[PDB]
Order: structure tokens, then C-alpha cells, then sequence
């Protein structure tokens, strides 16, 4: 089925792989070839989980859990059942995000539309990368990944910050949470701002995007716009995501002690390291 | 062209805004103008509407800012250059549990805090009227009021509601830049691993949410800003192509989509949820549940 | 067990929510429709929820949703398959009749209006203060194609006053007519104002304006819609990155 005014957008063309080929839709969906190659290694991905569950010996959602090669197979291949399998389904996984990606991309094309979606996304998919890829690579070893288990991920993220003392500690992590943060301010400021104009006081006629501009002038002494706030959103949403990656990729390969320690180049500076007093005096 | 920085700049006489019902005589005058902020967003500053609620905020806020400023001093010695070096490491920290929720600790030992905490109060609360009320001069809805009562309710649970509820200030946040940190660290530790905390678990997924969210919407719209789509008003009265194409951009990606309207209906519940869980997460801890890992083991 | 509640409500409410914003995100597009126009079998889990009235400003009268659908004009495309699923390829030149990455939507054919009434968006030489207050001032520059020929010249900037913005180009033509570019869909350089998705014998094309110190809603999707269809149908004369590096 169609939206009452999707008819004249279901053109042909747009495609980046295989012409008109798998130029169609299915439903609501449109597929292409970057449509299959998503279904193809999703499918094997989730294949390969299940066969993972079944040598764990479990159907159990809150227990199967994939783990990578353990650090004896340095970044070299595995058992299937000791860090191969997880192997595989890393390969699928990315190559499913990818494809989601590009699939992406052709609909913007047949749509006439900016590329900025598939290129936020990408940011995602580098920061999945950071973790499962780059960094244990860079660390020499794939065991440093994290694993594919809905309880076992997070004490996988328990046990790595505890390594380093409290994480809080690490000064990249510590500007992206301010990014999450105020990306989350920022979008509850957008949401509440434009209905609040659209639906105003009961009985009372549309507001205006002046009267948007005039609320916040009156309320902070600045107003972004209405085209800066969703130029905003996408910056703070990859800034967050882009320091997550940096934080993680420094740890373990340039950062090894504890992270409140690293603190200590600003209170050693020079003209005030000796002087007695305060807390470090 | 991707339209994250504009081309060139224009300007006008400065805008004064809309009347409306709002009172004339507590509006500023107008500030200078950015051209380093014209790139990004607006290049003008101001005017600022500025009530006796607001100047109220305004005061408290800083009361509270100068007793933190005061006691960091204090720490310091009165000595500039340890003031700048330890700056991250002072700490503002409120009465001991044996104080209860009494307001008889010294003020080096905790009563500092509870005049910090006073202001603060004050500020938070009138600044939420501020919001309320501009909003009903101009005939706008409340929307912006009851989105920032979620983050107030955080707030409000981790310096005073849960606090009382455990019988004693000491159960409160201290006020530095560190020892917060501390504070949370050592909150998790003593609850027997947040992670288990499944209100925990769900303001992330709404934190998560609003980074994937708005990443959405803000590349959404500036995809189609190529037919005016970030006037979001006039697209909600008179729906435009770049409604359209946005709409099935996600109807063609994930099999369903948004409206105009719609999506902002979506954004304001994402990130407000982040709070609502939150809060509710942590106002059950030490008064309901020690340890979360036992309780996961019971549910 | 007082956690156990909660989390439990919770999850009640939250599936109550999602139904309440899906429902609510189904004031424009539907009832879904078949692809020959009549209404689908399968209209979703979700029914319509009851209609809002927006109430607009200025005499422009009222909106509710949901309601019938607005578009009706002819729409050059013929099926290409028996069977539902496949693209509808167009029946005569797309560019011209509106239909694919150039399609446009039948917006009311009046101006945009400011919070005072006041037309929203107006050419910088009648916008009473207005100037180019940083970056390169494109006036002045000739306006080229992905053909990588000239189709024009830059005579003036529409600006949008209340929220200070350029938002389209005034570009004349060698027949001395003028067409609007849309800003986002231009890149001014130092020596000329390049357009990409646009080859030089297409300027002509782009929809016109009844008057020459205003545009329409109407006008502007015609405009918008138009120049964007140009990077798939325009793909053809549009010359390379290497031959444009010259
Ligand atoms: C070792 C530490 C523990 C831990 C301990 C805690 C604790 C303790 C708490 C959280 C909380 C949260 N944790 Mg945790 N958490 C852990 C690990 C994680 C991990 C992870 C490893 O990836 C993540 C992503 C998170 C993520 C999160 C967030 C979802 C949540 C905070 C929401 C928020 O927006 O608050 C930011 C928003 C506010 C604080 C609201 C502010 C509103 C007020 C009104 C602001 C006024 C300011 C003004 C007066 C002054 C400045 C004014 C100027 C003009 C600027 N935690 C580990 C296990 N976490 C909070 C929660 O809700 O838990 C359920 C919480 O209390
Ligand atoms: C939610 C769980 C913890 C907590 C955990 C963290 C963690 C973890 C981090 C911060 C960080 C910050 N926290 Mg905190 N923080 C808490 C409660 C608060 C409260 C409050 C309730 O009033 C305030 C005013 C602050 C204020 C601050 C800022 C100084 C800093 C960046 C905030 C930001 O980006 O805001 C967005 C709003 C605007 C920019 C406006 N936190 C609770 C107690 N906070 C970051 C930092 O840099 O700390 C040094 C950081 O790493
Ligand atoms: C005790 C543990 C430590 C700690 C240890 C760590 C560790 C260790 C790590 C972090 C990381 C993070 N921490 Mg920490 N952290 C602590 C406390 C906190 C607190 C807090 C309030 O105290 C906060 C707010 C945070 C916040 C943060 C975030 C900035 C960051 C995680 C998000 C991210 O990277 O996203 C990025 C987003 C992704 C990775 C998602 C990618 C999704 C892909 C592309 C698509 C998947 C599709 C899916 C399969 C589809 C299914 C089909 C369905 C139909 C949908 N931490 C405590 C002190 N933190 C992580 C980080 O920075 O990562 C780089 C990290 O590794
Ligand atoms: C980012 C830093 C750490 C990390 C730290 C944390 C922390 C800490 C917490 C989570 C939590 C979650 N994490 Mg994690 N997580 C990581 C990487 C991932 C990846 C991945 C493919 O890279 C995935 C799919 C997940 C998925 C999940 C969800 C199951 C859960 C809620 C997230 C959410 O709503 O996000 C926002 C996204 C949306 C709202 C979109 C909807 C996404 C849906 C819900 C995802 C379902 C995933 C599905 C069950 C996974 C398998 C799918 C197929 C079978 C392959 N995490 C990295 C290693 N994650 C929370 C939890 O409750 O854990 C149990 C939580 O507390
Ligand atoms: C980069 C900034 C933020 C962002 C943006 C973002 N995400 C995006 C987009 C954008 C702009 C999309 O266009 C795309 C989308 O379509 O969303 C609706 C997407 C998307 N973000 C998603 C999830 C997601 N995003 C996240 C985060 C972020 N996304 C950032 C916060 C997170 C987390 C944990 O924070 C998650 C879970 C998907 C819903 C969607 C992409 C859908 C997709 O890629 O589909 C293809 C793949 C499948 C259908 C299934 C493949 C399964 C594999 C074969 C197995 C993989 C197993 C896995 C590695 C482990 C799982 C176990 C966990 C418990 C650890
Ligand atoms: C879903 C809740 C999210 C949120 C929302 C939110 N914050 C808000 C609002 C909303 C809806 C306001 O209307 C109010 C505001 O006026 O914003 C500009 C505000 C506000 N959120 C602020 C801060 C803030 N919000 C935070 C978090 C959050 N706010 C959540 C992520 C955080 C942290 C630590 O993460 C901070 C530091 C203030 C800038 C502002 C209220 C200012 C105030 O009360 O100040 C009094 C002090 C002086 C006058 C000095
Ligand atoms: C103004 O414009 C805009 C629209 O249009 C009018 C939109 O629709 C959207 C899209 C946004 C929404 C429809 C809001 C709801 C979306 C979310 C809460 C994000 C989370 C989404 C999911 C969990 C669904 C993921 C589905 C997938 C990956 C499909 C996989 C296939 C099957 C499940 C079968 C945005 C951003 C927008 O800005
Ligand atoms: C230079 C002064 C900077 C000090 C500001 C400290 C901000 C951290 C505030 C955490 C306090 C949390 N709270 C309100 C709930 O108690
Ligand atoms: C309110 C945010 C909660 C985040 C979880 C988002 C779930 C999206 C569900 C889509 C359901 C609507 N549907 C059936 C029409 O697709
Ligand atoms: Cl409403
Ligand atoms: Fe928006």
C-alpha cells in the first residue's frame, strides 16, 4: 500500500549496483540490491547466533552470548566455537550496517533528497567499528572486543572501565557525555518549541516561527533559528558519538594506569605544583 | 552544498519580536550581532525579557554560584594560583548523616551546603514559572514547562526527595567537579551495580534515543531544506514536497514514518523519558532496593 | 514489590504511548491506497485518530486532519508491472510534467506570511535595510551550470526577513527574464555561483513567478521541486569532476 500521495515519487532510477534490477518495493519497503545484501547477511548474522546458542546449550535471550577470540589468539582466526563464530557474525554485522548505508543512499537519490542520514549513520556504524575493530586490533588481540550477549555486553563494559579505576575520570569521555547530555536538552527544547506553536493556548490561531524566535529571545537572550536548532541536533548527536569513539580508541593503546591519575599534568604545572595548600598542597 | 554552514550572510534592522501579550516595558534593548554565530545559527543577540521572576532566578543563581565560589576560596587559602589548580578538586559537601535533616551543622560542616542547596532551589523553581509564563504571554503552549519539570524531577530526586526519604542530607550530591563524580561512582558501588537497575537500563536507551533521534531529524530536515523544509510550521498547515519526501525517505527505510507534527510529538517524549526513568531508577534506590544485583535475581 | 509494579506499569504505559504517537502520526497520508488509487485492503493496526483544527492566521482560514486527500492534479506515470511493487515509469518529460525527484505538491498559492501579515520572504533590494553582512556577496557573479556553461547572472539575494536568511537567488537569463535558485542548492565561489544539478539549457525551464516582488508557496515547490529533479534527470549533461576541474 501507498501514502494518498506516494505514487508520483515510485519512479524508476536511483540505484547505485545492479541497474533496475532490484529497482522495486515490497510492501512499504523499497528492497535494491544494497536491499538484499542487508537481508542476506542479517539472515546469516542470525543464523550463526542461533548455531552459537545452540553449542552454549541455550535458547535463552537473556543468556546466549558470543564471545570473541580470548587474547591466547592474539588477531590471528579461531574455532568456531572459541571466538570463530564471533568472528563471522562481526563480518555479517558490519556488513549488514554498511549495506543498510548504502541502501540508504539510493533512496535518497530516487528521492532527490541530501545525502546527511546514510552520513550521520555512518558515524554509528565507526563507532561499532571502534570497539569490535579498530581497537583490538591496535591493542593486538580480538579478545579485547566486547561480547554478543544482552547482560554479558555490559559487564563487558563494567569490567573494561574498572581497569582504568573510574572511567568518569577520562577527559574524552567526559566531553562526550556532555554531547548526550545536551543533545538530549537540545531535543526536548526543539520538540516542545515547535508544538507549543503549533497547538497553542486552546481557541487561539497558530503561532508563528516569529513567535519561536521571540520565546526563546525572551527566555535566554538568543534564539538559534529554525534552521540552526536541526543544524545543532546532528552536530551534538555526532560529536557525542565521535568523542565515544576517541575516548575508547585512546584506552588500552596510548592510556594504560588509571585514568584520575592522567589529571595530574595540570596540578604539576610548574607555577603552582609546590605550593603548599588547598587539596594538593 | 550540505547546508551545515551558510554561504553568505544577510542582515536587517534587528527584530524586536512579537507583542503579543507580553509586557513591553521588561523587555531589554537589543544586543550586538554575532557574525561568527551567523554561520552556525541567528547572528542576533537579545533582547532579553527580563520580569522580577527572572531577575529573582537570576540573583539566586548567583547566591548559589558565590557560596560554592566562596567555600572553594576558603579551601584555597585565598591564594589565586591554588584556586586554579585544584579548582576541579574543591568540594562543597553537604551535613554528615549524624545531622539527620536537621539545619544545625556548622556552616564548614554542611551548613554551607544547605544555603548552596537553598539557592539553588529557588533558581530551578522561579526559572521553571519563567518558562511557564512567557509561554502564556505570547499564547504558546506548555510544552516547554512540563518537558523541563522531567529534568527538574531528576534533579529534585537526587538533592532532596530521595535525601528526606533516606532520613538525612548526607545522602545528597556534593557540589564539585570531581566529587560529583565520586559520588556516582561510589552510588553505583554501594547499590549493588546500577547496570541491574532496569529504570537504569531504560534511560539509556532513551539517551541512546535522543543521539539517534534528533541525528535523524536534524539530517532529515536539512535534506530537504532544499524544498523549505525547516519551516516546520507552514509544512504542518500546508504539507509541501519536503514533507513528502521526508516522510517516505522513512516509509521506504524502515516500513513506517512521521508527519510534520508527528515527529516532534516523538522528540519530546525521547529525551523527556531520559529524566522520568531516570529519576524513577534512582528514587528507588536505598529506599526500596539495596542491592539491584539481588533484586535481578528475584525478577 | 514496589519496583516490580512500577516497572511493570511501565512497560503498559509505554506501549500505550507508542499507539498514541503512531496514531497521531497518521494525520497526513492516509487511509493507505493501492496503487491504481483506490483504498488498500490492509490499512495497518492502527486506526485514524479523531480530527484536530488548526486555526490560521490572517483569513488563510482553517486545517483539519485528518481529511481527504488534498492532491488530485494529473500525474504522467504509467505502471510497469502487473503486479504491485514495481516503479511507474514516466509517460512524457518528467522535469516538465512534475513527477519523481521533481515532483512538487499543490501548497496554497499565496505567500508565506510574517507574524505581523507581512510577506515573509521579499528581494533584498526592497527588504528596507537588509545587506549582505559576511561572506562573499554572490550579486553581481555569473551563475554556470554542471554543463559547465553560463546560464546566467546573479541580479539580487531573497531574503527571508524575520529570520534574516538568504533563501534564493535572483538569477536573469539571456532572454533578460529572471528565475529564483534555492540557496542550499547553489555554491558561491569566488569568481561565480555554481549549480550542480542544473545544466545551462535547463535554467529556462525552472518554473516562473506571477510577480516579480513575491513568491507563492505554490511557486516555490514548483521551483524547489524542479531543480532538485535535475541531479537524476540532468545526470546526462552534467560533466565530470575532472573535466569540471578546469
Ligand atoms: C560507576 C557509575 C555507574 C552509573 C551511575 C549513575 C547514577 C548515580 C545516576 C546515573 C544516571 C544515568 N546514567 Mg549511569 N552509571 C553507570 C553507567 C552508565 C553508562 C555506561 C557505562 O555506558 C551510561 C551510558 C549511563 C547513562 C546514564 C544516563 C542515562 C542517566 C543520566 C540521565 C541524564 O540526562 O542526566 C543528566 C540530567 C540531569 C542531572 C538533570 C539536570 C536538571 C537540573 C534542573 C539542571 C539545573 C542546572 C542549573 C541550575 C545550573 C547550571 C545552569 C547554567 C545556565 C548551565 N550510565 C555506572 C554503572 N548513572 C542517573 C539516573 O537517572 O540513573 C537512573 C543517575 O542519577
Ligand atoms: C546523572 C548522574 C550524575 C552526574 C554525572 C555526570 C557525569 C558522569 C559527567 C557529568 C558531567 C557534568 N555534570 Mg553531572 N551528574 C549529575 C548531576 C548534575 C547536575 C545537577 C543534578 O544539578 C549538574 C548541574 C551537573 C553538572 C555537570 C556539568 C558540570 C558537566 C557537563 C554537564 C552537561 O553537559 O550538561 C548539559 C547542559 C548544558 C551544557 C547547558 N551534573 C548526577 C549526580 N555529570 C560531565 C563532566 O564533564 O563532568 C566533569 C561528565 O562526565
Ligand atoms: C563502570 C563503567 C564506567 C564506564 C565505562 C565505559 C566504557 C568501557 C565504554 C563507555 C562508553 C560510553 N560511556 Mg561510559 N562509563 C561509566 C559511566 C558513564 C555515564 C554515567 C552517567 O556515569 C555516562 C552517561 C556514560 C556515557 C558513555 C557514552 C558516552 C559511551 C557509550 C555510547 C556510545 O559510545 O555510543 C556509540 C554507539 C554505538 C556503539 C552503537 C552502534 C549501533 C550500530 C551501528 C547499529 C546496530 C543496529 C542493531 C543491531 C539493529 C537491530 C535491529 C532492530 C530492528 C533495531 N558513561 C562508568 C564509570 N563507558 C563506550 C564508548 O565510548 O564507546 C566508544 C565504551 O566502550
Ligand atoms: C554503546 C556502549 C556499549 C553499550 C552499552 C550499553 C549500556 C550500558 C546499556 C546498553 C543497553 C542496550 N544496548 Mg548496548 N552497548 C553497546 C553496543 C550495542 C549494540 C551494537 C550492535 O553495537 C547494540 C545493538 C546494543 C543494544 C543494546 C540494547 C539491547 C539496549 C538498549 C539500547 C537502546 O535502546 O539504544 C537506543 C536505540 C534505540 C531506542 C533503537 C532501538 C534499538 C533496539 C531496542 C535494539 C535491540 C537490540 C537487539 C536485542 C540486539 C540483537 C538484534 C539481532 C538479534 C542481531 N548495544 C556498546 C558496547 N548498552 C541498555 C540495556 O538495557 O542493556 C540491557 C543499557 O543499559
Ligand atoms: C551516530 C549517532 C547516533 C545514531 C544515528 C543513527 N542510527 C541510525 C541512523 C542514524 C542517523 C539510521 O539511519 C539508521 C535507521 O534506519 O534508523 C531508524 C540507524 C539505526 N540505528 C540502530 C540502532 C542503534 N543506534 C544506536 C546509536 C546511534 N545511532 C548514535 C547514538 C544504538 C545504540 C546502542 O546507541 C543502537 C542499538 C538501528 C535501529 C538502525 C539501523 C538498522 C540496521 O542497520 O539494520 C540492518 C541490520 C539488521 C536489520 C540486523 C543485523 C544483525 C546482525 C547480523 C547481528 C549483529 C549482532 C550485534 C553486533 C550484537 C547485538 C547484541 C547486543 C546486545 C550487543
Ligand atoms: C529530558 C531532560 C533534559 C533537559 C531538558 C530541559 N532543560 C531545560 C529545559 C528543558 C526542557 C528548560 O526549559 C530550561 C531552559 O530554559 O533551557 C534553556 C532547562 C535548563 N536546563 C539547564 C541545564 C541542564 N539540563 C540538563 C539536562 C537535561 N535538561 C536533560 C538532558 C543538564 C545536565 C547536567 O545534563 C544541565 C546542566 C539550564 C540551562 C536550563 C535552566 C536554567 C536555570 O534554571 O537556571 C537558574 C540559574 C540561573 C538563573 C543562574
Ligand atoms: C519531519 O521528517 C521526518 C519524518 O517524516 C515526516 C520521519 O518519518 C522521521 C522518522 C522518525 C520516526 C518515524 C519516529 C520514530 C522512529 C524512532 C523512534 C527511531 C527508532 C526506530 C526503530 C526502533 C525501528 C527500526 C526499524 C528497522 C531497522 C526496520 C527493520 C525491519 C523490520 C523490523 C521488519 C524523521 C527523523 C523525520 O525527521
Ligand atoms: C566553579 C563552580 C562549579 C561548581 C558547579 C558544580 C556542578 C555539579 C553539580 C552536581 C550537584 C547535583 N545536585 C544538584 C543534585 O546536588
Ligand atoms: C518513544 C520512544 C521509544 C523508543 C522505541 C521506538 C519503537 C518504534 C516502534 C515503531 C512502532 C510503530 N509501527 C508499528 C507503525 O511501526
Ligand atoms: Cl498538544
Ligand atoms: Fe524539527
Amino acid at each position: 500500500a501507498l501514502l494518498s500521495f506516494e505514487r508520483k515519487y515510485r519512479v524508476p532510477g536511483g540505484t547505485l549496483v545492479g541497474g533496475n534490477l532490484f529497482d522495486f518495493w515490497v510492501g512499504p519497503f523499497y528492497v535494491g540490491f544494497f536491499g538484499v545484501a542487508t537481508f542476506f547477511f542479517a539472515a546469516l548474522g542470525i543464523i550463526l547466533i542461533a548455531w552459537s546458542a545452540v553449542l552454549q546449550g541455550t535458547w535463552n535471550p537473556q543468556l546466549i552470548s558470543v564471545y570473541p577470540p580470548a587474547l591466547e589468539y592474539g588477531l590471528g582466526g579461531a574455532p568456531l566455537a572459541k571466538g570463530g563464530l564471533w568472528q563471522i557474525i562481526t563480518i555479517c554485522a558490519t556488513g549488514a550496517f554498511v549495506s543498510w548505508a548504502l541502501r540508504e543512499v539510493e533512496i535518497c537519490r530516487k528521492l532527490g533528497i541530501g545525502y546527511h542520514i546514510p552520513f550521520a549513520f555512518a558515524f554509528a556504524i565507526l563507532a561499532y567499528l571502534t570497539l569490535v575493530l579498530f581497537r583490538p586490533v591496535m591493542m593486538g588481540a580480538w579478545g579485547y572486543a566486547f561480547p554478543y550477549g544482552i547482560w554479558t555486553h555490559l559487564d563487558w563494559v563494567s569490567n573494561t572501565g574498572y581497569t582504568y579505576g573510574n572511567f568518569h575520570y577520562n577527559p574524552a569521555h567526559m566531553i562526550a557525555i556532555s554531547f548526550f547530555f545536551t543533545n538530549a536538552l537540545a531535543l526536548a527544547l526543539h520538540g516542545a518549541l515547535v508544538l507549543s506553536a503549533a497547538n497553542p493556548e486552546k481557541g487561539k490561531e497558530m503561532r508563528t516561527p516569529d513567535h519561536e524566535d521571540t520565546f526563546f529571545r525572551d527566555l535566554v537572550g538568543y534564539s538559534i533559528g529554525t534552521l540552526g536548532i536541526h543544524r545543532l541536533g546532528l552536530l551534538l548527536s555526532l560529536s557525542a558519538v565521535f568523542f565515544s569513539a576517541l575516548c575508547m580508541i585512546i584506552t588500552g593503546t596510548i592510556w594504560f594506569d588509571q585514568w584520575v591519575d592522567w589529571w595530574q599534568w595540570w596540578v604539576k604545572l610548574p607555577w603552582w605544583a609546590n605550593i603548599p595548600g588547598g587539596i594538593n598542597g | 552544498y550540505q547546508n551545515i554552514f551558510s554561504q553568505v550572510q544577510v542582515r536587517g534592522p534587528a527584530d524586536l519580536g512579537m507583542t503579543e501579550d507580553v509586557n513591553l516595558a521588561n523587555r531589554s534593548g537589543v544586543g550586538p550581532f554575532s557574525t561568527l554565530l551567523g554561520w552556525f545559527g541567528n547572528a542576533q543577540l537579545g533582547p532579553i525579557y527580563l520580569g522580577s521572576l527572572g531577575v529573582l532566578s537570576l540573583f539566586s543563581g548567583l547566591m548559589w554560584f558565590f557560596t560554592i565560589g566562596i567555600w572553594f576560596w576558603y579551601q584555597a587559602g585565598w591564594n589565586p594560583a591554588v584556586f586554579l589548580r585544584d579548582l576541579f578538586f574543591f568540594s562543597l559537601e553537604p551535613p554528615a548523616p549524624e545531622y539527620g535533616l536537621s539545619f544545625a551543622a556548622p556552616l564548614k560542616e554542611g551548613g554551607l551546603w544547605l544555603i548552596a542547596s537553598f539557592f539553588m532551589f529557588v533558581a530551578v523553581w522561579s526559572w521553571w514559572g519563567r518558562t511557564y509564563l512567557r509561554a502564556q504571554a505570547l499564547g504558546m503552549g506548555k510544552h516547554t514547562a512540563w518537558a523541563f519539570l522531567s529534568a527538574i524531577w531528576l534533579w529534585m530526586v537526587l538533592g532532596f526527595i530521595r535525601p528526606i526519604l533516606m532520613g538525612s542530607w548526607s545522602e545528597a550530591v556534593p557540589y564539585g567537579i570531581f566529587s560529583h563524580l565520586d559520588w556516582t561512582n561510589n552510588f553505583s558501588l554501594v547499590h549493588g551495580n546500577l547496570f541491574y537497575n532496569p529504570f537504569h537500563g531504560l534511560s539509556i536507551a532513551f539517551l541512546y534515543g535522543s543521539a539517534l533521534l534528533f541525528a535523524m531529524h536534524g539530517a532529515t530536515i536539512l535534506a530537504v531544506s532544499r524544498f523549505g523544509g525547516e519551516r516546520e510550521l507552514e509544512q504542518i498547515a500546508d504539507r509541501g514536497t519536503a514533507a513528502e519526501r521526508a516522510a517516505l525517505f522513512w516509509r521506504w527505510t524502515m516500513g513506517f514514518n512521521a508527519t510534520m507534527e508527528g515527529i516532534h510529538r516523538w522528540a519530546i517524549w525521547m529525551a523527556v523519558l531520559v529524566t522520568l526513568t531516570g529519576g524513577i531508577g534512582i528514587l528507588l534506590s536505598g529506599t526500596v532496593v539495596d542491592n539491584w544485583y539481588v533484586w535481578g535475581q528475584n525478577h | 514489590d514496589l519496583a516490580s509494579l512500577a516497572i511493570y506499569s511501565f512497560w503498559i504505559f509505554l506501549a500505550g504511548l507508542i499507539y498514541y504517537l503512531q496514531t497521531e502520526n497518521m494525520r497526513e497520508g492516509y487511509p493507505l491506497e493501492n496503487e491504481d488509487g483506490t483504498p488498500a485492503a490492509n490499512q495497518g493496526p492502527f486506526p485514524l485518530p479523531k480530527p484536530k483544527t488548526f486555526i490560521l492566521p490572517h483569513g488563510r482560514g482553517t486545517l483539519t486532519v485528518p481529511g481527504p486527500e488534498s492532491e488530485d492534479r494529473p500525474i504522467a506515470l504509467a505502471r510497469t508491472a502487473v503486479s504491485e511493487g514495481f516503479p511507474h515509469a514516466p509517460t512524457g518529460d518528467p522535469m516538465k510534467d512534475g513527477v519523481g525527484p521533481a515532483s512538487w505538491v499543490a501548497r496554497r498559492d499565496l505567500p508565506e506570511l510574517d507574524g505581523h501579515g507581512h510577506n515573509k520572504i521579499k528581494p533584498m533590494k526592497a527588504a528596507a535595510g537588509f545587506h549582505v553582512s559576511a561572506g562573499k556577496n554572490p550579486i553581481g557573479l555569473p551563475v554556470r551550470g554542471c554543463d559547465l556553461e553560463i546560464a546566467g547572472k546573479v541580479v539580487d539575494i531573497w531574503v527571508d526577513i524575520p529570520e534574516q536568511m538568504a533563501r534564493f537567488l535572483e538569477v536573469e537569463l539571456k532572454d533578460g527574464s529572471t528565475r529564483l535558485l534555492p540557496m542550499q542548492m547553489v555554491k558561491v565561489q569566488s569568481n561565480r555561483v555554481h549549480v550542480n544539478a542544473l545544466s545551462s539549457d535547463l535554467f529556462a525551464g525552472i518554473p516562473t513567478i506571477k510577480s516579480p516582488t513575491e513568491v507563492t508557496l505554490l511557486e516555490e515547490d514548483k521551483i524547489c521541486g524542479y531543480v532538485a529533479g535535475g541531479l537524476m534527470y540532468a545526470a546526462p549533461k552534467r560533466k565530470s569532476v575532472v573535466a569540471a576541474m578546469l
